[PDB]
RNA sequence: GAUGAGUAGGAGGGCGCGGCGGUCGCUGCAAAACCUUGGGCGCGAGCCUGGGCGGAGCGGCCGUCGGUGCAGAUCUUGGU
RNA sequence: CCCGUCUUGAAACACGGACCAAGGAGUCUGACAUGUGUGCGAGUCAACGGGCGAGUAAACCCGUAAGGCGUAAGGAAGCUG
RNA sequence: ACGGGCGAGAGACCGAUAGCGAACAAGUACCGCGAGGGAAAGAUGAAAAGGACUUUGAAAAGAGAGUCAAAGAGUGCUUGAAAUUGUCGGGAGGGAAGCGGAUGGGGGCCGGCGAUGCGCCCCGGUCGGAUGUGGAACGGUGACGAGCCGGUCCGCCGAUCG
C-alpha cells in the first residue's frame, strides 16, 4: 500500500529521513553478512553464539525416512478413544479400551502427564518409555510391542 | 430494523447511500442526511431514518396544503410496502399540529423528537404558503 | 453478451476493422432502411445501397429532399443524390455525400442477383 | 422459528409459502470482515 | 527507463483463508435481509412485498425476457431494475478507452 | 432569514501566508510551503522576514468558517440537494455549483425563495 | 430475490449454530460477541438501573 | 519560561479506545463505558481497560485451566476477556458458568454438555452489573514464542534467551561461543 | 485546570493527483482545460464561487490501489 | 544580507543556480522479526492438483495414513525422553 | 518449454518528452572508411462548403467581400499556459530592486453591502369548524390475540368559532 508508506510523509524533507551528516549510501559495512570476524564480530557474538566453527560428525546421503518417530503422550492417549468407546470403557470395568497409536500415525509412546482415573487401558506400539508403562501397569492395563 | 438499531446505526454510520458530506474530513466537513425519515436531515444516532424502528415522516403532499404525516410500523419492519402508517392532514395548522403531537408524543412513540417534528410541520406549511402565493416578505428582520 | 470466441469487444479492433474495411465489406456496411411500403411488401428491413436506386434522405439539413443516387463514394462513405447539391464561392455546384444510414430507399433498382437477395433475406424471416 | 412468506405469481395456482427463516439469515454482520475479504478476493481477477 | 521498472511478478493476488470468505458471504446474506440496510445501500425496494424476497418456483421456467419484465413488475423489483437502466452512462476519464465504456 | 450566530467574527490575521522567495522566482508559485533549509532565517524566523503559518492563528471555533453574511456554506448541485437544508435556513447558505446550468439554476433559486434558503451566487448566469 | 428452492436448500448449505452444514465439511455458523445487541434494552433494563 | 518537562504535559501513552472495528466489540465497550461512569465499580472498570486491548493482551485460556481456577468455586461465574480453548488433557468437565468473549466449538460443546452455560459480556452485565460474585481471569500473556526470544542477548552470560536460526541442527550456531571446545561458551 | 523553542530523527491527523469496486450527481439552456486589480472559507496543504474563453465531457462521497505532489541534482528535453 | 548544501561556524572572497514549461529520485520481489487488524484454535493451511462455474483467468467445493508449521526436549552420536 | 513464425482473445497498463527507437514513405532522414550509431515528426471542418469578386501593391500580401454554427476553425489549420516581446492606460525612480509589519492617498469590487417586519383591534373576501352520529382504511400497547387508547379522510343535526 503505497499511501501508507512514511516516505509519502517524507515528501519536500530533503535528506527522505537518512540524515543530513551520514546520509544513505549504497554499502557502508559491506554486502550480507561481510566483516561476521572483523568489524560485526560484537553483533555476531552477542546475538549469534557459536555461528563460527564445526562440531559433530557428518553424516553422508543422510534420510530422515529411517529416523522417522512420532510419539504421542500418555496425557493424549484418551483423546484418540471415540466418545462411544469411551462412554463403553466408563460404564464397563471388565474391559480396557485398546489403542493401536501406531494407526493414527504415533510409533512410539511418552510418559507425559497422567491418564483418566481409575481406568485401565491397553496400549499397543512401536516402543515406550519406562515411565509410560509404569503409568500404565498402574492404571491397571497393559502395553503390547508391535511393528 | 429488522436487527436491533443500535447494530444497523454502527454499520451506516460510517457510510450509507444517503449520507451527504462536503468539503473534506477536516475542521469545514459538514454532514448531512438524506432519507426521508430523519426530521432534521441530520446524521446522527437520534434523527436516522434507518436505525431507528419508531420514525417520523412528515413532507408536503403534492397539492392542496396536504401534509404526508406516516410513522413506521413497529411490526412490520420486513414489509417496506406497508411500512409506513401514512396520514394525509388537509386542515388547518393548529389541527395539524394537534395530530402531530398526538402521534409522536401523546402515544409515547417518538417523545424525544416532538419538537423536531412541530418545527418540519412549521417549515413545511410555510413552504406550501409561499409556493401558493409566491415570497411577500425577506424574513431578515430580527 | 457476446459469446462466439472468434469476435472481439475491444473498441480499437473494431474502429480498426471498420476503417480498414475493402470495398466488398464497405458496401455491406454501407446499408440503408427500406421504405415502410417496400418492407411491407418485400419483408425486407435493409439493403445496401446502389447506384440507380431512389433514396429519401431523413435526417440532416436536405431531411425532406428525395432522388435518384448518382454515386457511391465507398472510399469518403458517402453517397451522393441527383439534385442535393451546393454552391461554392466560385457559384459552381458540387454534391454533398449524405451517409447512407441516414437516407431511406424509396425504389430499388431490380435485377437478377438484387432479386436472388431480397428472396433470400425475405426466406429468413419467413 | 419466524416464518417467511413465499410471493406467488399471477400464473402459479397455490398461494403455500411458509417457509423456515433460515439461520444464516440471523448470522452477524460485520462490515470490517466484509470489507477486507471483499478487497482482497477482488485482485484475484 | 523509469525508475523500478514494473515487472509481472508483482503479488497480484490473494490468499484468504476459506473460514473468512464464508464468514464474509454469511454476513452479506444476513445483511440483505435488513430493509434498512438494503436501502442504504442504494436499492429502490419501497415496493417489495417483504424482506427476505421470496418468490415461487415458477420463476424458474420463464424463457421470454418480457416474461422476465413481468415477473419483476409482479414482486415489486421492477422500479430497482428500471433505476439500473435509467443509470446508464458513458465512464468517466481513461477508463473509457480501455474496453470499459 | 435572521442567521443564528451572535458572536461577531474575528479574523487573527486575513493576510495570505506567501511561500518566501515566490515574488523572486517565477517558477516558485505563492501556495505555501514550510522551508527546510539549514540556513533558512524564514524558518529561523528572523525578524522583518516572511512569517509562517502556526495553529495560533486558528480562529474562534464558534465563528469558524462562517460567512461575512453570518451563515454557513454548502454546496447544492440541484433541487433536490436544497431540501436538507429546510431545517438549518438559520445556520446554512447554500451556494450553486459552478457547472449547474442556467435552467436548473432558475430552478434551485425558485425552490430555496420558497424555502427560504438564502443562496450567495443567486444572479450567476442570468 | 429468492425462489423458493434456493431459500429452502440456505439452511442444508450453510447449516446453523447447533448442527453442522452437509454442503461445508465441518462448517458452523460464527456467533457475535454480543447476544443481544439491542443496546436499549440492556442499559435500561431493571437490574441495570438498579 | 517555566522549567517543567515537555511543558507539563504527559509522555505516556494508553489505549483510550479499542483499534477494532468490530461494531459488536463497540456496543460492548459502550456499555461498559456506561457502566464505569454510572456506578464506579472496580470489575466494571478492569472489564472495561481490557476491553481495548490488543490480541496478544488478551491471551486464551484452556479449559482444564479454567476448570482448575474454579475448583472450589463453582457457583460464581467466571469471566474472562479473551477466548476460551478446549483441552483434550481435561477428562472431568463440571457445570459452570462462564462469560468470555469467544468459545471455541469444542469448548462450547463441552461446556453445555457438563450442564455450564457460555455467557456474552451483554448478559454478564444483565447478570452481575457490578461484578458481584465473580472469577475475573487473565490467559497467560508472556507464554508465548515471541517472548522466549525478548530478555537479555543470548550471547552475554546467565542468558537463556532463544536466538534467530533459521534451523535447528549441530551445524546451526553450536560451535564458538557455545563450548569450551571452541573458543569460549556463552 | 496546566501548558506551547526546535536541526538530525520518529509519529499522528489532514490536503492534493490518476485508476478500480460501489453510490449520488452535473453537462450543447455549455463539461474538461486555461484566463481574470471579481468575491469568500481554512493557521495551512488547499477549497468554493462571479466573469471570460473554450466546444465535449466531468465531478462529490465510502472503500481500495498506484509509475501520486519539485526550486535546485555543472539534473533531462523543449522553449526564451 | 540569497536561496539549497557540506560544515564547529555561510550574506560570504565556499560550491550549484540566466529564465520558463513538462519529465525527475526509498520502488517491486524473496527470507525473517516486532507491532497491530481479522479468522480459527491443539490445531491451522485446498488455489500442487481435482470437480466445476459468471458460456466462465473470478467465485464456489474437495485432505485418502498427502505435505508445511505447531503439538517435546536433550545429546557429536549410539540413545533416552 | 516457448520475448521467433502464422492466427486469435483479453487488460485496475501508456496516452505523442508517455508507450517499442519507430501511432507518420522508422530501422526512415542523417552520421561514420568500417564494425556500428540513429532522430524529429499525430488533431481544419459535419461537410472543402479550402475564401468568387472589387481595390492598392512589382510581388509576398493588405483593405473590403464571400463560405460556415463558428474563421474567436483559413491546410503545420481542436484548445492555446509560462518564460520573453510590442502597443495603449495608471504609477514610481539622487549609486539596485524585491520583501515583513502599520496606516494613509488613489483605484477596483461588494446590495445576504444594510431592515421595514411583528403584536393587538375594526371592516370586507375566501377556506375550514364538537366531546354527537355513521362509513373507509389504519395505528400505539398488548402476545404481528382479546381488552384499552388513538389519529387521518368522507356524509349528516346542532354549535357560530377559528
Ligand atoms: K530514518
Ligand atoms: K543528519
Ligand atoms: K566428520
Ligand atoms: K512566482
Ligand atoms: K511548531
Ligand atoms: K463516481
Ligand atoms: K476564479
Ligand atoms: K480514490
Ligand atoms: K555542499
Ligand atoms: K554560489
Ligand atoms: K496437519
Ligand atoms: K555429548
Ligand atoms: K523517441
Ligand atoms: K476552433
Ligand atoms: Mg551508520
Ligand atoms: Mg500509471
Ligand atoms: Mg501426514
Ligand atoms: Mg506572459
Amino acid at each position: 500500500t503505497t499511501r501508507f508508506k512514511k516516505n509519502r510523509k517524507k515528501r519536500g524533507h530533503v535528506s527522505a529521513g537518512h540524515g543530513r551528516v551520514g546520509k544513505h549510501r549504497k554499502h557502508p559495512g559491506g554486502r550480507g553478512n561481510a566483516g561476521g570476524m572483523h568489524h560485526h564480530r560484537i553483533l555476531f557474538d552477542k546475538y549469534h553464539p557459536g555461528y563460527f566453527g564445526k562440531v559433530g560428525m557428518r553424516y553422508f546421503h543422510k534420510l530422515r525416512n529411517k529416523f522417522h518417530c512420532p510419539t504421542i503422550n500418555i496425557d493424549n492417549l484418551w483423546s484418540l478413544v471415540p466418545q462411544e468407546v469411551k462412554d463403553k470403557a466408563k460404564s464397563s470395568n471388565a474391559t480396557a479400551p485398546f489403542i493401536d497409536v501406531t494407526q493414527y500415525g504415533y510409533f512410539k509412546v511418552l510418559g507425559k502427564g497422567v491418564l483418566p482415573q481409575n481406568q485401565a487401558v491397553v496400549v499397543k506400539a512401536k516402543l515406550i518409555s519406562k515411565n509410560a508403562e509404569k503409568k500404565i501397569k498402574e492404571a491397571g492395563g497393559a502395553v503390547v510391542l508391535t511393528a | 430494523t429488522t436487527v436491533p438499531g443500535q447494530l444497523v446505526w454502527e454499520i451506516v454510520k460510517k457510510n450509507n447511500s444517503f449520507l451527504v458530506k462536503e468539503f473534506g474530513n477536516g475542521t469545514a466537513g459538514v454532514v448531512f442526511s438524506k432519507e426521508p425519515n430523519n426530521l432534521y436531515n441530520l446524521h446522527s444516532y437520534k434523527h436516522s431514518g434507518l436505525a431507528n424502528k419508531k420514525t417520523v415522516t412528515i413532507q408536503a403532499e403534492g397539492k392542496d396544503k396536504s401534509v404526508l404525516l406516516a410513522t413506521s410500523k413497529t411490526k412490520k419492519q420486513n414489509k417496506p410496502s406497508t411500512l409506513l402508517n401514512k396520514s394525509v392532514m388537509k386542515k388547518e395548522f393548529r389541527r395539524m399540529s394537534k395530530a402531530v403531537t398526538n402521534q409522536v408524543a401523546d402515544n409515547y412513540y417518538r417523545p424525544d423528537l416532538k419538537k423536531a417534528a412541530l418545527a418540519r410541520l412549521s417549515a413545511v406549511n410555510r413552504s406550501l404558503k409561499v409556493a401558493k402565493s409566491g415570497v411577500k416578505k425577506k424574513n431578515r428582520q430580527a | 453478451m457476446k459469446y462466439n470466441p472468434r469476435v472481439s469487444s475491444s473498441r480499437r479492433k473494431s474502429r480498426k476493422a471498420h476503417f480498414t474495411a475493402p470495398s466488398s465489406v464497405r458496401r455491406v456496411l454501407m446499408s440503408a432502411p427500406l421504405s415502410s411500403d417496400l418492407r411491407t411488401k418485400y419483408n425486407v428491413r435493409s439493403m445496401p445501397v446502389r447506384k440507380d436506386d431512389e433514396v429519401q434522405v431523413v435526417r440532416g439539413t436536405y431531411k425532406g429532399r428525395e432522388g435518384k443516387v448518382v454515386q457511391v463514394y465507398r472510399k469518403k462513405w458517402v453517397i451522393h443524390i441527383e439534385r442535393i447539391t451546393r454552391e461554392k464561392v466560385n457559384g459552381s455546384t458540387v454534391n454533398v455525400g449524405i451517409h447512407p444510414s441516414k437516407v431511406v430507399v424509396t425504389k430499388l433498382r431490380l435485377d437478377k442477383d438484387r432479386k436472388s437477395l431480397l428472396d433470400r433475406k425475405a426466406k429468413g424471416r419467413a | 422459528i419466524p416464518t417467511t412468506t413465499v410471493q406467488s405469481f399471477e400464473n402459479d395456482m397455490a398461494t403455500d409459502g411458509a417457509v423456515p427463516l433460515p439461520a444464516v439469515m440471523k448470522a452477524p454482520i460485520r462490515p470490517d470482515v466484509v470489507t477486507y475479504v471483499h478487497s482482497n478476493i477482488s485482485k484475484n481477477a | 527507463r523509469m525508475f523500478a521498472p514494473t515487472k509481472i511478478w508483482r503479488r497480484w493476488h490473494r490468499k484468504i483463508p476459506v473460514n473468512q470468505k464464508r464468514y464474509a458471504v454469511a454476513s452479506a446474506i444476513a445483511a440483505s435481509a435488513v430493509p434498512s440496510l438494503v436501502l442504504a445501500r442504494g436499492h429502490r425496494i419501497e415496493s417489495v412485498p417483504e424482506l427476505p424476497l421470496v418468490v415461487s418456483d415458477s420463476v424458474e421456467s420463464i424463457e421470454k425476457t418480457s416474461n422476465a419484465i413481468k415477473a419483476l413488475k409482479q414482486i415489486g423489483a421492477y422500479p430497482d431494475a428500471e433505476k439500473a437502466k435509467d443509470s446508464h452512462a458513458i465512464r468517466p476519464g481513461k477508463g473509457k478507452m480501455r474496453n470499459r465504456r | 432569514a435572521v442567521p443564528l450566530l451572535t458572536k461577531k467574527v474575528v479574523k487573527k490575521r486575513v493576510k495570505r501566508f506567501i511561500r518566501p522567495q515566490s515574488d523572486r522566482r517565477i517558477t516558485v508559485k505563492e501556495s505555501w510551503r514550510r522551508p527546510k533549509g539549514i540556513d533558512s532565517r524564514v524558518r529561523r524566523k528572523f525578524k522583518g522576514c516572511v512569517l509562517m503559518p502556526n495553529i495560533g492563528y486558528g480562529s474562534d471555533k464558534k465563528t469558524r468558517h462562517y460567512l461575512p453574511n453570518g451563515f454557513k456554506k454548502f454546496v447544492v448541485h440541484n433541487a433536490s440537494e436544497l431540501e436538507v437544508l429546510m431545517m438549518h435556513n438559520r445556520t446554512y447558505c447554500a451556494e450553486i455549483a459552478h457547472n449547474v446550468s442556467t435552467r436548473k439554476r432558475k430552478e434551485i433559486v425558485e425552490r430555496a425563495a420558497q424555502l427560504d434558503v438564502v443562496i450567495t451566487n443567486k444572479l450567476a448566469r442570468l | 430475490v429468492w425462489t423458493k428452492s434456493a431459500y429452502e436448500k440456505l439452511d442444508g448449505i450453510y447449516g446453523s449454530f447447533d448442527k453442522a452444514s452437509e454442503k461445508k465439511k465441518g462448517y458452523v455458523l460464527p456467533r457475535p460477541k454480543m447476544a443481544n445487541a439491542d443496546l436499549a434494552r440492556i442499559i435500561n433494563s431493571d437490574e441495570v438501573q438498579s | 519560561g517555566i522549567d517543567l518537562k515537555a511543558g507539563g504535559k504527559s509522555k505516556k501513552t494508553k489505549r483510550t479506545a479499542p483499534k477494532s472495528d468490530d461494531v459488536y466489540l463497540k456496543l460492548l465497550v459502550k456499555l461498559y463505558r456506561f457502566l464505569v461512569r454510572r456506578t464506579g465499580s472496580k470489575f466494571n472498570a478492569v472489564i472495561l481497560k481490557r476491553l481495548f486491548m490488543s490480541k496478544i493482551n488478551k491471551p486464551p485460556l484452556s479449559l482444564s485451566r479454567l476448570i482448575s481456577y474454579a475448583k472450589g468455586k463453582e457457583d460464581k461465574v467466571v469471566v474472562i476477556v479473551g477466548t476460551i480453548t478446549d483441552d483434550v488433557r481435561a477428562y472431568e468437565v463440571p457445570a459452570l458458568k462462564v462469560c468470555a468473549l469467544r468459545f471455541t466449538k469444542t469448548a462450547r460443546a463441552r461446556i453445555e454438555k457438563a450442564g455450564g452455560e457460555c455467557l456474552t459480556f451483554d448478559q454478564l452485565a444483565l447478570r452481575a452489573p457490578l461484578g458481584q460474585n465473580t472469577l475475573l481471569l487473565r490467559g497467560p500473556k508472556n507464554a508465548r514464542e515471541a517472548v522466549k526470544h525478548f530478555g537479555p542477548a543470548p550471547g552475554v552470560p546467565h542468558s537463556h534467551t532463544k536466538p534467530f536460526v533459521r534451523s535447528k541442527g549441530r551445524k546451526f550456531e553450536r560451535a564458538r561461543g557455545r563450548r569450551n571446545s571452541r573458543g569460549y561458551k556463552a
